[PDB]
């Protein structure tokens, strides 16, 4: 017996007994169905939050913009995907546009690296470039 | 039918399979629950298996914990470099007319080594598909060194000198970590070869059995010829073979844990012994699962889990709160003012409440009370609009009271009154109305400000208040009151409001002081199983801003006991004093006060059900909904009026707490508010609350037995532990590798020091995280998020921590102890054992030298004379720092280079370079001292730490010159990549052979070959070359007479044959029988 | 620092991290400098990310 791998890895006599019914009888009042699939629905676990960690070379992942913008953008995100949620053309619940002044919130982009620099060349490429300079060639 | 679980199975022969979940052993599952008082068994699959046919799912990214072995557990195997084939005096053994090929327990060769292939040998039903495999020590080995940050250099074939460690340290963790499994107990055969009488052997599953003794047994072959393994054969003892003991519990034939002699690594051997006493440390009964779920069910479900009496069962669920709150830290930290993370989870949770509540809103009642057929009767009726059905928000304010501390709910700003507004006008008095009834409900810190401030707004022009500054006047939107900082000084203090000028002000100000809803608290959860993963509160609390009561659904509707329906009766008088004697609504032209009244006494006094099911019942579904969520609740006090004990801020520290470092405050701190906003509709609200009634026909023991059944025959608690488990050991391990590359503060012992390394920085401990992060991923195979957040800003850390701020400067620090983890132990044995055996990995400790050395003698590089080589004691000998000039010289002088304390030498003598010299301009060194080192008199010791490294065969008795692979390592050594160093060792003979002259330049320091196996294993003795017998301390068991079976020299060698624990345990699915409660 | 290419300013910024094999006069100058003082020395970092 081998248990297949989730994700990719690293290479990649007798007598029925006179009590025994097989008829349903109940109908549940809340209903077994309903129930479940809000359950399945409240069951689906954390969505990941990957932006601004590094890759595997050392880039940062996500896109260039600015923190607090990135934050409004993904608040008016998240109230479109409630509109969509709750199916009408108009969401009471809101993450934006709250009426609270809220102008420091930051939330992570990959406009900023580990070092607190901007993103402007990846790092690959500004370790590249700096690496250059020290090289030297075989005599002419 | 079975008589275990009252389960009824269509066919009777497939009652074993259901029966073995119960534990008997009868002659895919991991949730079976059945419901008493109906015929619908729930079963539980994982995410990914099949058609899904009427099967509930396991959304969690659960970790594969328990995996078995079946095979030999070593992860040293060995190899021949240089193959010989030598004539033998015996051939083969001889019974009556058949006979037997002799097999040796070892590869007969001129030399060989011992290589690192872990699971080399292995059998696994999963395998993690990590693995540190290392070729032949001839062929070279850089793609192991290369691995984590040397993504662009200037040489393909190079690997960075200067990153050495952190790429050690991450082959380690593989290490470490693909050897994770537990042994298993295949069967057993005897054995009758005149050597090894009677002892039991181990056969594996696979094509043959009798292929696996020699390896594995070494003395099943006796002392046929006269060879080196037939001497050490002959002196191994003759009973220490096969298997040792077992155990009284046998189960059928065959027993459930044995102890066995063959072929293993104590590294191995240990860290498998290790890995089993953690998970065996963290079994849990089925008795514990009933009782955790009958007391988590409130009371209106009792459950029970029949089982057999049996010690071979394992099933790990009990964890710790430390454990448990690091990974609320972790999740806490995972949403970084993203309302896209937490939208979901709210949306669904709102879901799920109003499907289980019994509570059905219709807004019919309100048309029926207010019996219309402008009117203030009218007026609210078109205002409150009684035909919407979308009554989120309630359900949404409501799901909100768990998550105080990540997200604050609050009155959207379009529900308050427009532009200020007047008490002069009926439709802003109604919005206002609105608005008092919905204020409670929500979890602002400052409610009570705004509901007073709206009214002071709209009120001004007729009555007045004293201020503090004139900054602030009267007249200022109460939308802006979102902060403790701005509590009114007459709002806290009721005697500055003089009831000769502001009477009705006074009175709301003093209602609002005495009837507003106070704070509870009610308990929930199995702290003595499940654990509790609340932080700044008691472990098993959930707070609620609302007093609750003992549930029955016979208590009057017009209890005025109740906070909310006392508040609704205040309101409601409140108005009526209000609009009672028109001092405030000059130009109305009729006499509304009569009408306005009637509707207020109307609406004061109505058969809604809301509030009694707010007061009773809601806490109750609450506390049952809570345990089972992914995200269990993180919940901040709250202060009912006191502005003393109002919390601001939330926020994380990675830093340790003895330490001065840079402020770096977590983003969660930078909301306005404790948490991220987000803006409830109050019409819905009020809705809601002047609105519900119970069905007809109510029973609440039936109605939360049969609603509490599916929602918790699908739950994930069970999954939850091991993953946060998982993400425990993540955080130590991460933290532990991070500090022995980056100077941190935290103490652990260091054993990699010799390596070379550079100091980490912010960048390259976020790609050596992001490296550990990912490989420990793909080892438990899971896809979801760990320890990721901790990737983002300089993940230099020491410890997690979780703290919050008053109003007043006060705060509360919680810091979670943490016990040790198993990963973070076997880690630093595992450097203890290679700071040791370096050899073994292909890491040769020291420094070399280069020299011309043309001499016919015999003996390996590795090992070299002492006089050949020189350190800084040595007299005569030049030192050199990094600022080396060198001057040519003219008319026929010779060259000049800049020893370290000024004076100048010729190319000539004993040198020390550091290896940065050479790495910094390796072009115009190699230039000038290449034509010096081939035939000149020019020595150099270049200081290295730690070098990979790759052997040249040749054969002793012809001419062979090294120059070539010198020239090619000094021209291929360019900055940021150095090439294996190459190494022209001589090959062992049997024979006496004529000498010939070799020229070799490239020299260890120190003793580098200790991974040498033996020289001629198939012959009597080695003549010339390097002689090496078989290593008689590494089989201390069967040399060593007076040596219990146990004992082992870890720390200073490895020693391959042990004492290996085989067994097999059996996890069935966690099974219960849902009662219901009369 | 942005540009179609930083090479050359890698090395015009930054005197004293060029090798020193020679004993012309820049290599001498190189030499006499001090070593640990190139590139940034001091930050104020208030919030991780
Ligand atoms: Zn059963």
């Amino acid at each position: 017996k081998r248990i297949p791998r989730k994700t990719k890895g690293k290479s990649s006599p007798a007598t029925a007994e006179p009590g025994t019914s097989n008829c349903e009888h109940y109908k549940a009042r809340p209903g077994i169905a309903s129930v479940q699939k809000a359950t399945e629905s409240a069951e689906l676990p954390m969505k990941n939050n990957d932006e601004g960690t590094p890759d595997k070379r050392g880039n940062t992942k996500g896109a260039l913009v600015n923190e607090h913008v990135e934050a409004r953008d993904e608040a008016d995100d998240a109230t479109k995907k409630q509109a969509k949620d709750t199916e009408k053309a108009k969401a009471q619940v809101t993450y934006s546009d709250t009426g609270i002044n809220n102008a420091n919130e930051l939330s992570r982009s990959g406009n900023v690296d580990n070092e607190g620099g901007s993103n402007q060349k990846p790092m690959s490429t500004r370790i590249a470039e700096a690496t250059s300079a020290i090289v030297s060639k075989h005599p002419a | 039918q079975c008589h275990v679980c009252s389960a009824v199975l269509f066919s009777p022969l497939d009652l074993d399979a259901h029966v073995a979940s119960h534990g008997l052993h009868g002659n895919r599952h991991i949730t079976e629950f059945i419901s008493s008082w109906q015929n619908h068994p729930i079963v539980q699959v994982s995410a990914d298996v099949e058609n899904r046919k009427t099967a509930q799912l396991l959304h969690a990214d659960t970790p594969r914990l328990v995996t078995w072995d079946a095979g030999l557990c070593t992860s040293f195997k060995i190899v021949p470099i240089v193959p010989a084939q030598v004539p033998q005096d015996v051939l083969a053994y001889t019974f009556f007319t058949s006979s037997y090929a002799i097999q040796s327990p070892f590869p007969e060769a001129a030399v060989s080594r011992i290589v690192v292939h872990t699971r080399w040998a292995s059998n696994v039903d999963f395998d993690r598909d990590s693995s540190v495999i290392m070729a032949p020590p001839t062929e070279n080995n850089i793609h192991l060194f290369k691995q984590l940050l040397n993504t662009e250099t200037l040489s393909v074939r190079g690997a960075n000198p200067l990153m050495f460690r952190a790429n050690v340290l991450h082959m380690l963790l593989e290490f470490v970590l693909d050897n994770l499994y537990l042994n298993r107990h295949t069967g057993f055969s005897q054995d009758h070869t005149p050597f090894t009488e009677g002892a039991n052997l181990r056969s594996l599953p696979g094509p043959d059995a009798e292929k696996w003794y020699s390896i594995m047994y070494p003395t099943r072959m006796g002392t046929p010829n006269v060879s080196k393994i037939c001497n050490f054969v002959a002196s191994c003892v003759r009973n220490r073979v096969g298997r040792f003991d077992r155990a009284q519990m046998m189960n059928g034939a065959m027993s459930e844990w044995v102890d066995v002699f063959e072929t293993s690594d104590a590294l191995t051997v240990s860290i498998r012994g290790r890995w089993m006493a953690r998970l065996a440390r963290m079994n849990i009964n089925p008795t514990e699962i009933e009782w955790a779920l009958t007391e988590c069910a409130q009371g209106y479900v009792t459950v029970t889990s029949p089982y057999a009496p049996s010690v071979n069962r394992l099933m790990p669920y009990r964890i710790s709160n430390a454990e448990r709150q690091i990974s609320q830290i972790i999740r806490v930290m995972n949403i970084g003012n993203n309302a896209t993370v937490i939208q979901p989870v709210l949306q669904d949770i709102s879901v799920l409440l109003q499907r289980i509540s019994p509570l059905q809103i219709d807004p019919t009642i309100i048309s029926n009370t207010m019996s219309t057929v402008l009117s203030p009767a009218s007026s609210i009726l078109g205002k409150l609009r009684p035909s919407n059905s979308d009554f989120s928000s309630f359900r949404v304010a409501l799901a909100g009271w768990l998550y105080n501390g990540v997200v604050t709910t609050v009155i959207d700003d379009s529900s308050y009154p427009k532009d200020g507004g007047s008490v002069t006008s009926l439709e802003n008095l109604w919005d206002f109305f609105i608005l008092a009834l919905a204020l409670p409900l929500t979890t602002d810190p400052c409610a009570p400000v705004k509901a007073f401030m709206t009214l002071a707004n709209m009120m001004v022009g007729f009555e007045t208040i004293p201020m503090d500054n004139q900054i602030y006047t009267q007249s200022r939107r109460a939308s802006a009151f979102s902060t403790p900082h701005t509590w009114p000084r007459c709002f806290m203090n009721i005697q500055l409001i003089s009831p000769i000028d502001a009477p009705i002000l006074r009175q709301w100000a003093e209602i609002i002081h005495r009837y507003w809803p106070n704070p509870s608290q009610i308990r929930y959860g199995t702290p003595n199983v499940f654990g509790s993963a609340n932080l700044f509160t008691p472990p098993e609390v959930l707070l609620l801003p609302i007093d609750h009561q003992p549930a029955n659904v016979t208590t009057p509707t017009l209890d005025f006991t109740n906070e909310l329906t006392n508040w609704r009766a205040r309101v409601c008088e409140l108005m009526k004093n209000l609009v009672d004697n028109q001092r405030y609504q000059p130009g109305w032209t009729q006499s509304l006060v009569s009408s306005m009244r009637g509707t207020l006494g109307k609406l004061k006094l109505i058969k809604s059900m809301t509030p009694m099911y707010l007061q009773q019942l809601a806490p109750v579904e609450l506390a049952v909904i809570a345990p089972m969520l992914p995200f269990p609740p993180f919940q901040v006090p709250y202060v009912r009026l006191d502005r003393d004990r109002v919390p601001t801020m939330v926020g994380v520290t990675r830093q340790s707490r003895d330490t001065i470092t840079q402020p770096a405050l977590s983003l969660s701190t930078t909301n306005t508010t404790v948490g991220v906003p987000l803006a409830l509709d109050a019409r819905a609200i009020t809705v809601a609350l002047l609105s519900g009634k119970y069905p007809p026909d109510l029973v609440t023991n039936v109605w939360y037995a049969d609603a509490i059944y599916p929602m918790y025959a699908d739950t994930e608690v069970f999954s939850n532990l091991q993953r946060d488990v998982i993400t425990c050991e993540a955080v130590q391990t991460l933290v532990t590798l991070v500090a022995q590359i980056s100077e941190t503060q935290y103490p652990v012992d260091r054993y990699l020091d010799w390596i070379p390394s550079l100091r980490a920085s912010a960048a390259t401990a976020a790609t050596f995280a992001e490296w550990v992060n990912t490989s420990m991923k793909t080892a438990f195979d899971l896809s979801d998020m760990l320890l990721e957040p901790l990737l983002s800003g300089d993940p230099r850390m020491t410890q997690l921590a979780i703290q919050y701020q008053q109003y007043n400067g006060r705060t509360f620090n919680v810091i979670p102890e943490m016990p040790g983890s198993v990963i973070a132990d076997c880690v630093q044995l595992t450097a203890e054992v290679f700071n040791h055996e370096y050899n073994l990995f292909g890491i040769a400790r020291g420094d070399i030298i280069i020299g011309r050395v043309q001499s016919t003698h015999l003996w390996s590089p590795l090992a070299p004379p002492p006089d050949l080589v020189f350190d800084r004691d040595t007299p005569g000998v030049h030192i050199f720092g990094r600022d080396c000039r060198i001057s040519f010289g003219m008319n026929g002088a010779a060259p000049m280079i800049r020893d370290e304390t000024g004076m100048m030498v010729p190319f000539e003598g004993n040198w020390i370079f550091p290896l940065a010299l050479w790495q910094m301009n390796t072009r115009y060194f190699n230039q000038q001292f290449d034509a010096w080192i081939k035939t000149g008199e020019l020595r150099i010791r270049i200081e290295m730490g730690a070098y990979p490294y790759m052997l040249h065969y040749y054969d002793p008795r012809q001419y062979a010159n090294a120059w070539n692979l010198t020239s090619a390592w000094l021209e291929e050594i360019t900055p940021t990549s150095i090439p294996s160093v190459p190494f022209m060792v001589p090959i062992s003979s049997d024979h006496d052979i004529s000498s010939a002259p070799a020229v070799q330049y490239i020299i260890s320091t120190e003793y580098n070959d200790r991974s040498l196996f033996c020289t001629n294993s198939s012959s009597p003795q080695t003549i010339a070359g390097p002689d090496k017998h078989i290593p008689v301390e590494r089989y201390n068991i069967l040399t060593n007479p007076d040596a219990p079976p146990t004992q082992i020299q870890l720390p200073e060698v490895v020693d391959l044959y042990n004492v290996v624990t085989r067994y097999a345990y059996e996890t069935p699915p966690i099974t219960a029988v849902v009662m219901g409660v009369p």
